[PDB]
This record gives C-alpha cells, sequence and structure tokens, in this order.
C-alpha cells in the first residue's frame, strides 16, 4: 500500500538517500529532476527507471553543506506544485481571453 | 542559477493560436522540456476517460468475429464525463451506478420488401445492413437517468462502421463502459495526438537579392520567407517562421547554405492537443496540469506520513 | 477486412471516414484531395485509408 | 520495438482456425459401432457446457479442461465424454455435421472449427 | 425445441435427433452446419 521508500546509503549518512517512488515513470521523475537540480544545496540529482517491466523510479538526491536530503525533496515537490498551479492559472485565463475574442469579433 | 519563482512568473506566457472543437494550439514561453514533456505525457497516458470493457454477446450471427467485435467496440469513444465516475474496485462483474455504464447494440438485418426492382444497391435491398454506432441504445441503471439528461451519455462520432450485415444475421450484445487511464490500454486515451515543437528562427546573415532570393523562397515551407520588391530588385525577408517544417532543405543548395542560420528558439514550445471528443480540448489540458499536482500531493502526503517529528 | 476504428499509429478516429471517402472518390476527387478534404493531415493516418482494401464486400458474397 | 498503444489499437491482429474432424469409428472402437453423439439425462458433466446433442455450442469459449464432445453408445445407453486437452483458449466458430458419400450415414461424424486469437506477443517474428 | 441444423446448399432448418440418418430433408445434401442460439458468452474489449 506504500508509495515511497527512503534508502539511506550507509545508515548514518542521511545526505545521500535514493528515493524509490512507486507507480511512476519519467513524467514526475523528470520534472522533479529538473526542480531539485535548481537548488544550489544539491550536489547531484539523477533518476532512473528500474526496469520497464516495473513502474517505479529511483531518485538519487545528495546534498552539500549538511542538509538531510528530504528537504530538497519537499522543496522539490512544492516548487512543482507552485509551477503547475501557475501554468494552470495562466492557461485558464488565456483560454478565456481567446473565447472572449472569438465571441466579440464579428458576432 | 536557482529557481527564482518570480523570474518564472514574469517570463511565462501562454498564447493560444487556434481552438475550435476537438483541437487546440497554444504556445508556452519559458517552460523547460522536463515540464512540457510531463504535460504531453500526462495527456497521452494519465488523463482518464470512459470506454467499453466487457461485452456480453447473444447471437453474433454476423461475419465480424465475436472477439474482433468486442475489440472493435472497445475503441469507440464514449461521450461521458470521466470525472463523474470512479474506478472499479477489482473483481466486480456488475458495477454499481457509479462504476459502470451500459449500452445495447441490438440490430437485425432484413430484406427491403418494397422498391426492390432490378437493383443491386445495398441501400435499396437491405434494412440495417451497416451497423453504425448510432444503433447503440444507452441503458441507464440505478438512477443514472437523473444525473444525465436525455442525450448526454452517448457515443461521440455516431458514424463509425462497426459491422456489416446480410439478412438473417443478428447482433444482440450488451456492453459495460468502465473508467481507466490511457496507459492501461490505448482505448482510454483522450487525445488523437498531443505533441510540441520548438519555434524555429531563421536569420539572413547576408542580404540576398535577385533570383537567389526566389531560390531561397522555395527551399523553405510556403509562407516562411517572403520576396519583396525594393526599387527594381527582389530582396527576401522572413515572415512568421512558425510555418517552417524544419526540413533542412537550404543546406542542400551550396551558395545559400551560408547565409541563413536555421536553428530553434529555446523554451518556446508550440503545443497542439487534438481531442477525440470525450472532453473539450481546453478541459483536457486543464485536467492534465491538475494530474501532475496530484502526483506531487500524494508524495507530500507520504512524506507527512513517514516523518511525524 | 473492415476499416479500423482508430488509426494505428496515433489514435485518430478514422473509422468514420470510409463511406465519405468513397463518396469523394466517386465525385471525381483525387486521392490526394480525398484524404486532404477529410481532415487527414499526418501521413500515418493517410496511410490508413489510402492503403485499405475493404475486404468485406467480397467476403459477404458467401452469405446464407 | 513495436509501439504498445499501436499494438493495442489493432496492429497486425490475427486468428488461427484449428479445425478437427472427429469421427466415432476411426477413433473410438470397442463394440458394435453404434456410437452417436448424445448426452444421457442426469449427467452433470455436460450441464450448460455441451448442448443437448453432445456437441458444444457455437460461440462457446473453450479452455483447457472443458468437455469437448460426448457420444452416446446406443446399445447400452452409457454416454461417454471427451475433454478439450489443448493448452490454448479458443472459441467454437462453427460445427459441421458430415454424413457419408451415400447420404445414409448415422450421426457419428463431425468437424468442429475453433477460432484461436493469436495476437502479437513477445517473440513473434515480423 | 430440438437442435436446429442448416444444410449447406438450400439452407433449411432441419432438426436431427441422434438416431436417423443425417441428410437434408429437402435436397438430400450431406454436410449440415449448426445454428447459433441465444446464450451468454462474455468477451472483454481488450
Ligand atoms: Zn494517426
Ligand atoms: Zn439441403
Amino acid at each position: 500500500k506504500t508509495a515511497l521508500e527512503m534508502v539511506q546509503a550507509a545508515g548514518t549518512d542521511r545526505h545521500c538517500v535514493t528515493f524509490v517512488l512507486h507507480e511512476e515513470d519519467h513524467t514526475l521523475g523528470n520534472s522533479l529532476r529538473y526542480m531539485i537540480m535548481k537548488n544550489p544545496e544539491v550536489e547531484f540529482c539523477g533518476y532512473t527507471t528500474t526496469h520497464p517491466s516495473e513502474s517505479k523510479i529511483n531518485l538519487r538526491i545528495q546534498t552539500r553543506g549538511t542538509l538531510p536530503a528530504v528537504e530538497p525533496f519537499q522543496r522539490g515537490l512544492n516548487e512543482l506544485m507552485n509551477v503547475c498551479q501557475h501554468v494552470l492559472d495562466k492557461f485558464e485565463a488565456s483560454i478565456k481571453d481567446y473565447k472572449d475574442q472569438k465571441a466579440s469579433r464579428n458576432e | 542559477d536557482a529557481w527564482d519563482q518570480d523570474r518564472f512568473e514574469k517570463n511565462f506566457r501562454v498564447d493560444v493560436v487556434h481552438m475550435d472543437e476537438n483541437s487546440l494550439e497554444f504556445d508556452m514561453v519559458g517552460i523547460d522540456a522536463a515540464i512540457a514533456n510531463a504535460f504531453r505525457r500526462i495527456l497521452l497516458a494519465e488523463v482518464p476517460t470512459m470506454a467499453v470493457e466487457k461485452v456480453l454477446v447473444y447471437n453474433n450471427t454476423s461475419i465480424v468475429q465475436d472477439e474482433i467485435l468486442a475489440h472493435r467496440l472497445g475503441l469507440i469513444p464514449i461521450h461521458a464525463d470521466p470525472r463523474l465516475f470512479e474506478y472499479r474496485n477489482q473483481g466486480d462483474e456488475e458495477g454499481t451506478e457509479i462504476d459502470t455504464l451500459q449500452f445495447r447494440l441490438q440490430v437485425r438485418c432484413t430484406r427491403n420488401p418494397h422498391a426492390a426492382k432490378d437493383s443491386s444497391d445495398p441501400n435499396e435491398l437491405y434494412v440495417n445492413h451497416k451497423v453504425y454506432t448510432r444503433h447503440m441504445t444507452w441503458i441507464p441503471l440505478g438512477n443514472q437517468a437523473d444525473l444525465f439528461p436525455e442525450g448526454t451519455i452517448r457515443p461521440v462520432h455516431d458514424d463509425i462502421l462497426i459491422a456489416q450485415l446480410r439478412p438473417g444475421q443478428e447482433i444482440d450484445l450488451l456492453m459495460h463502459c468502465v473508467k481507466g487511464i490511457g496507459k492501461d490500454h490505448a482505448k482510454f486515451s483522450p487525445v488523437a495526438t498531443a505533441s510540441y515543437r520548438l519555434l524555429p528562427d531563421i536569420t539572413l546573415l547576408e542580404p540576398v537579392e535577385g533570383e537567389a532570393a526566389e531560390e531561397l523562397s522555395r527551399c523553405f515551407s510556403p509562407g516562411v520567407i517572403e520576396v519583396q520588391e525594393v526599387q527594381g530588385k527582389k530582396v527576401a525577408r522572413v515572415a512568421n517562421p512558425r510555418l517552417d517544417t524544419f526540413s533542412r532543405e537550404i543546406f542542400r543548395n551550396e551558395k545559400l547554405k551560408k547565409v541563413v542560420r536555421l536553428a530553434r528558439v529555446r523554451d518556446h514550445y508550440i503545443f497542439s492537443v487534438e481531442s477525440t471528443g470525450v472532453l473539450p480540448p481546453d478541459v483536457l489540458v486543464s485536467e492534465a496540469i491538475k494530474v501532475l499536482m496530484g502526483k506531487c500531493r500524494r508524495f507530500l502526503d507520504e512524506l507527512d506520513a513517514v516523518q511525524m517529528d | 477486412m473492415i476499416i479500423p476504428v482508430r488509426c494505428f499509429t496515433c489514435g485518430k478516429i478514422v473509422g468514420n471516414k470510409w463511406e465519405a471517402y468513397l463518396g469523394l472518390l466517386q465525385a471525381e476527387y483525387t486521392e490526394g484531395d480525398a484524404l486532404d478534404a477529410l481532415g487527414l493531415k499526418r501521413y500515418c493516418c493517410r496511410r490508413m485509408l489510402l492503403a485499405h482494401v475493404d475486404l468485406i464486400e467480397k467476403l459477404l458474397n458467401y452469405a446464407p | 520495438i513495436v509501439n504498445k498503444a499501436s499494438w493495442e489499437r489493432g496492429f497486425a491482429h490475427g486468428s488461427v482456425y484449428k479445425s478437427e474432424f472427429i469421427d466415432l469409428s476411426e477413433k473410438i472402437k470397442q463394440g458394435d459401432s453404434s456410437l452417436v453423439f448424445g448426452i444421457k439425462p442426469g449427467d452433470p458433466r455436460v450441464l450448460q457446457k455441451l448442448d443437448d446433442d453432445g456437441l458444444p455450442f457455437i460461440g462457446a469459449k473453450l479452455q483447457y479442461g472443458d468437455p469437448y464432445y460426448s457420444y452416446l453408445n446406443l446399445n447400452t445407453g452409457e454416454s461417454f465424454v471427451m475433454y478439450y486437452k489443448s493448452k490454448e483458449n479458443c472459441v467454437v466458430d462453427n460445427i459441421k455435421v458430415c454424413s457419408n458419400d451415400t447420404g445414409s450415414g448415422k450421426f457419428k461424424c463431425v468437424c468442429i472449427t475453433m477460432r484461436v486469437p493469436r495476437n502479437p506477443t513477445i517473440g513473434d517474428k515480423f | 425445441q430440438p437442435m436446429i441444423y442448416i444444410c449447406g446448399e438450400c439452407h433449411t432448418e432441419n432438426e436431427i435427433k441422434s438416431r436417423d440418418p443425417i441428410r437434408c430433408r429437402e435436397c438430400g445434401y450431406r454436410i449440415m452446419y449448426k445454428k447459433r442460439t441465444k446464450r451468454l458468452v462474455v468477451f472483454d474489449a481488450r
């Protein structure tokens, strides 16, 4: 029933942890890989699908300057919500500018 | 540099080009490929729709086989709103009011009695000989007649040739529409094709005149490069480089491959979403943006469930 | 045998474009314009209707 | 590599028609050769799976372990049963009842024809 | 009703009980098919 496994590297090392996200593919795994790499506190962030017969991804996040690597991953997700929310708000308010120019043009 | 959220909300803009029914074309300045590809790949496989899953036959006396008819009915778009309905919990053969829809394709072919003199045309000899999808009767169950008016739950295209009959032959089946995402099977996808392309730029590094401009005018697509007269000579200027197919034809001519710099404009994608008709196309792009947020919220809920702290 | 409902490559509904394709071809259109004027733009869809041998009129001759 | 959605929409879908001429004298020979197809009333093995003549229905799907036909020894009354011992799943397309070359043969020859779907799977050579 | 069988040529619904010789009772033809009746078989649309 679970959907996320955190795997520490050497037990004590919480700087490197490979988030194994269940029921995924390169849709969120590549959008997250773009957002976590936009953090200067992240030395390395790469993902891979495990095997295409499976539907889970690996997502390595490893940081510098002593941050636990779930804080660039919470910031990795919320800063994608804030991007899709703004894309949604500039899309639904640009369709309406198109509908209300198709209406009030020669009708 | 890092993700300045106010650099994004200043440079992003969507410019809708064409939107009639069952089509949409819009631009996206300033989004990167790892988000635009996520929108494209959520349109093709994540936005859920309704489609036929079980088929309960009685007397398929037709030529189209019992298996191929069920597969052919699976690929017919149902004009039900997917957001009203739920997923079926596994193992239920008869779903409830909320899970499933029903239909009934009950067609019998017979000869035309009258006006059948010296003719071999099938429309004049036979009645019900081309089983179209306008022969499907929606059979609402529970209280589904009250949620939807007369004429909402319906096949979309009502011209799709399902079978083809001769007299004596009958099709008496019963269907069960379910809900699913477009990657469990391809019959659930809402979109014909959803794609993008970068806006090309074309930069005349040298002013070309005369007949070399007409030779340039035909290397690109019709409408990209325009030839204008300026005092006896015909000089070429680009005009709307969106039209270009990016076919690299100018890099075959020798003297003119070193005057234009055919490249692409970064992060200026031109989408196009063509719906199959189950939902309008600007509602499919909205419920494709809103799926990536749900994929973020589910993992934020899992992080809240792991660490209480 | 019979025209597929969806195009194989990208799933445009092309099953509702067969009788109106024969109707354009009997009205002296060419096949480069009877695939243009039905709204088939990509050559993966124009493949599906141009190259289709409707093999069910020959198959229904063997009727009871 | 074949596209998955294109495979799902109908790309090179097929069928293979395993037909099987069943004769009750060239195969099943014990005594007097009075074997007609039939079900004995009160046999739970043929309930809703085989028809009232001992042959399966047309359109009825068959799987490994289904009753395939049943034949009624006319002299004793003891009907037998033969089971579908193939691995694949198949649908009975039509059943033709063959007589002899005179026209007076008893109801003991039959030729069941079965559709088997056989879509492209992994390992099918193009 | 008894089972119904259709001749190959003249297409007459000739019922055959399992005793008498098998032939069409109009034109004497020797190969006889079988009629398809109502019963429920569930096929999935996948
Ligand atoms: Zn296509
Ligand atoms: Zn006959």
